[PDB]
Parts: C-alpha cells; structure tokens; sequence
DNA sequence: GATCTGGCCTGTCTTACACAGTGATGCAAATCAAGTGTGAAGCCAGACAAAAACCCG
DNA sequence: CGGGTTTTTGTTAAGGGCTGTATCACTGTGTAAGACAGGCCAGATC
DNA sequence: GATCTGGCCTGTCTTACACAGTGATACAGCCCTTAACAAAAACCCG
DNA sequence: CGGGTTTTTGTCTGGCTTCACACTTGATTTGCATCACTGTGTAAGACAGGCCAGATC
C-alpha cells in the first residue's frame, strides 16, 4: 500500500491517497474502546474504563507449570465496547431509518435491541510445510450479531 | 429426503408383499433404482446425501418416473 | 460453512505478524474491520 | 483491481484508473511478438512469421504412449 | 587357494543461518495555521503599426 | 378550482464503439456420511 | 460349573462433493442524429 | 524575381485581477530509519553401504 501511495504521489504530483498515519488514526477511531458512554446501573463486577479494547481472553489464567497446563491463545474484546462501537457505526443507518419512518432526530430512547450470538469451530487453520502434517490445530471464533433495533413511542413500537 | 429415498427403495422392494428381506435384495433394489434413474433422469446417483440432490428428487416428475416401475394398484396416488 | 475458515486463513497468510502474540490481535482487528457497516457502505458505493 | 477501479471511479466521479481491457492492450504492447522487424540474412531453420508469443517449450515433442515417456511442462518464447 | 578386513568412493539424509517478510515506533524534516500589506507579476477597453512566408504577373 | 402559456423530457429507428458484469473451463480443498473395527456383554454349549 | 458367540454400542477414518479463485471470453446494455409529435411540471390569468 | 495577400506580432494608456514574500513561531503531518521476531530453503557436511585389493590359515 505504501509503495502504491508513493508511486501515485510521484506520478500525479498532487496527493490523492493517504499515508499510514491518518489511516491508523481513523482506524483507532473506528476500533472499539474509544468513545465514551455510560450505564445508569453501576454494572457490578465490570470495570469502569471506557478505553480498553483488545485484551487476553485468558482473563488472568495463571499458566505456570504448577497448575493445569494449557496452550490455547485467546484474544477478546470487552462486550460493552463491541456493542457501543457497533451502535456508533450503525448510527447513520438508524438516523436514516428514523428520518424515513416519520420521526425527528431529537428523540430519546429506550431503544430495544435484539442480539443473537454464535460460535463455531473451523477445523484446521494451519499451513504446515516443514515436514507435512504436524497437528490438526482447531480454532474457534465467538461472535455476536445485531438483527433488529426498535423504539416504542406513545402506544406502539416501530422497527427503525 | 432420506425417508423418501428409503421408501422408494422399499416400494421397489414391494415389501408389503415381501415381509422378510436380505441385504442383497435391498442392494439389488438400489441397483435397479440407480439404473432406472440414470436412464430416465440421467443424474449421478450417490449415497453421499446432499441438499442439491435432495432438492433434485423433490418433484412430481421424479415421483412419476419412480412410481411407474411397480405394479401399483394403489401406491401411485398414495405417493402422489 | 467453510466461509470463515478460508477468510481466517487468508487473513493469517496475507497480513499478520510472528511470535504468535500479536498474530491473534492482528487477525481479530482485521476480521473486525472487515465487517463494519461504514466501510461496507463505502465499498458498495457503485450501484447507487 | 476491478474492485479498486470501480470504487474509486464511483467515489470521485472522475475515472482516475483504467479498466481491464485497456490494461490488456497495454500488456499486449509489451509482450514478445508485436513489433515488426527483419533480418538481412534470412535466418535458416527459423520461421519468419513475426507474431508468435508464448509457444510450447517442447517444440512439438512426441508425448504418445509408444514413445519414451516425458511428463514435464515447459513453456518458452522464441529467442529472436 | 579362498574368506576377512582397512581403505576409499560415493549417493544419502540432516541441519544450521541469513534474510524476508510482517506489523509497529520514533524522531528529524518539511509544511502549514492565521496575521496584515505591499506589490511584483498576469490579463483587457481604446485604436494604432512592424517581421515572416507563399503565390502570380 | 380550471385553462393559456411557458419550462422541460420520451420515442423508435440504425450501426457503430465502449464498458460492466456474467460465464467458462478448470483445478484445488475441507468437512459429513456413514462404514467399519473393536469392546463388551446375555445366552448357547462342553 | 466356564467359554465362545451374536448382537449392540461406539469412536475413529476415509471420501465424494459442493464451492472458491482465476485469466480469458461473451454478451447486455449505453452515447450519437432527425424529428415530429407525445408527455411531465410552474406560473398566471381567469 | 519583385510585389500582392495573409499571418502573426506587437504597441502605450489606463484599468482590473492575483498570488508572493515577509517574517513569526509553534502545531502538525510526513518520510524514512529502526525494531521484534520467526519461516524456510537452502549448501556444507558427515556417513555408511559397497566395493576394492591386502592379508592370512
Ligand atoms: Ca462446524
């Protein structure tokens, strides 16, 4: 990408594309763990930082040799961070839906969101070429999915 | 779909008259089934059951071209 | 189906680090960024 | 590349890149076998046809069964 | 006269090491915020007179 | 609430060049079927 | 009395088969000119 | 081969735009060098069968 960017800059004279600085800047803007938010309940057993994204999935599993041994690398988000980031980049969609279904922008909630969840293993994910078949290393992603956002105002509700 | 393919193999078995049955009889019945289906529908019959072949078996043309094999005094409209 | 698996192996093979510590963080980052509505709207901006 | 071309063409409105057929013509101008030329000696045992590109490397070998077997795959250019 | 044995000869796995990639840091350098304020270029309205070239009597 | 006049596009030719996807002959490639190899019993049998 | 056996579970182990990806190929539609009528609207008079 | 007929090519006189420095000096962003760290395929590099002639009961 950097090669492509510098070549088009050298040829065109004026700059059209971007270098990696603003790319990573807009990336960490779009990444979870960046925007502030709050909870009206205090959310027992949950941290108060709004600025933590990628963490170990191990949650402090001590993997010293004196204990039960594992090797499974696990990376994870915080759940509420993923929810608020998914909301903030579907914000334009729900804004357009609110402008479409005969309402205003200055509405309050409470917006009711329907979220399904899923995880499935994928079998082997490995490309072993040193000697051939080493291990059928099996990996698994765990994921969520929004599918419905509604608001009830007055009497009824509306699928916005 | 598995039950439909099975009941077609057992109707080409005509096993409401043959109460006992060996594995050779059912194997030959499946053999006649794949022979007639590769002669009529000209598909690729296989025991590796998938969704495309299952959807392929679900039509009136299939139920007709299989039900016409046996001397069905009744089984035609039952399958229909 | 195999859909996640081919995607996950492609993300491990194209854009990833070594030492197996930054590797999963990078594939989680890229696999997250692939499925956001904002860039998806930027990417299907041809037919409208 | 087609995806990148159509996305930037949509988002700017101007067509800054090129489509694929122009790319194929721009690569056909750079392959072997496009420009004309000749040789002041007539180059014995050389076919003077002047628009050959990637030819088979085996120069017409004898891959039949009754011959010495060879299973290699060779692709070549003509030298001139 | 006929087996036993060190000596070479040669086709074998076997095994390390340097680099090629991957991202992410980290400074040094260039460039840009605005601030006036001249102030040098560039183009047009008015109508009026030279250089350079190809054709015909 | 309705015409007169004014302010803007469609319509089918024809024969092109241009472009944007759909297809095409292909391999490679993983995950379900379901087949089978044992493993372990309740009853025939010495 | 103890031992083989048919049958019933059950944990692997191969495989077809549905797709994935690719450069090249094949169309499916889209500007261009008379042109004389065909429409939509906006405003204003009535 | 001299003159006709274009084709450019200028001209002050006044009258418009239009960025260029000129510093200023302190954020900003840009470019390239550096960093951490395994993957891989290779060319040395033993190495042992194998086949000798030398040796010997
Ligand atoms: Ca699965």
């Amino acid at each position: 990408y950097h090669k492509m960017y510098r070549t088009v800059k050298a040829i065109t004279g004026r700059q059209i594309f971007q270098p990696l600085h603003a790319l990573r800047n807009a990336e960490k803007v779009l990444l979870p763990g960046y925007h502030p938010f709050e909870w009206q309940p205090p959310l027992k057993n949950v941290s108060s930082r709004t600025d933590v994204g990628i963490i170990d999935g191990l949650s402090g599993l001590a993997s010293s040799v004196d204990e039960y041994p594992v090797d499974t690398i696990a990376k994870r988000f915080r759940y509420d961070s993923a929810l608020v980031s998914a909301l903030m980049d579907m914000e334009e969609d729900i804004l357009e839906g609110m402008r479409s279904q005969d309402l205003d922008d200055y509405l309050n909630g409470p917006f009711t969101v329907v979220v399904k969840e899923s995880c499935d293993g994928m079998g082997d994910v490995s490309e072993k070429h040193g000697s051939g078949p080493a291990v059928p290393e099996k990996a698994v992603r765990f994921s969520f999915t929004v599918m419905r956002i509604t608001i009830e105002h007055g009497s009824q509700n509306v699928k916005v | 779909a598995a039950e439909f393919y099975k009941i077609f193999q057992l109707e080409i078995g005509e096993v409401y008259k043959h109460p006992n049955a060996s594995k050779e009889e059912r194997k030959r019945w499946q053999a006649t089934l794949d022979k007639h289906l590769r002669k009529r529908m000209n598909l690729k019959p296989i025991m590796r059951m998938n969704g495309n072949f299952a959807r392929k078996l679900m039509t009136q043309e299939t139920v007709d071209a299989v039900c016409e094999l046996i001397p069905s005094e009744e089984r035609h409209e039952a399958l229909r | 189906n195999q859909s996640g698996n081919k995607l996950f192996r492609r993300f491990r093979k194209m854009n990833a680090r070594q030492s197996k510590c930054y590797e999963m963080e990078d594939v989680l980052k890229h696999h997250w960024l692939y499925t956001s509505k904002y860039l998806q709207k930027f990417m299907n901006a041809h037919n409208a």
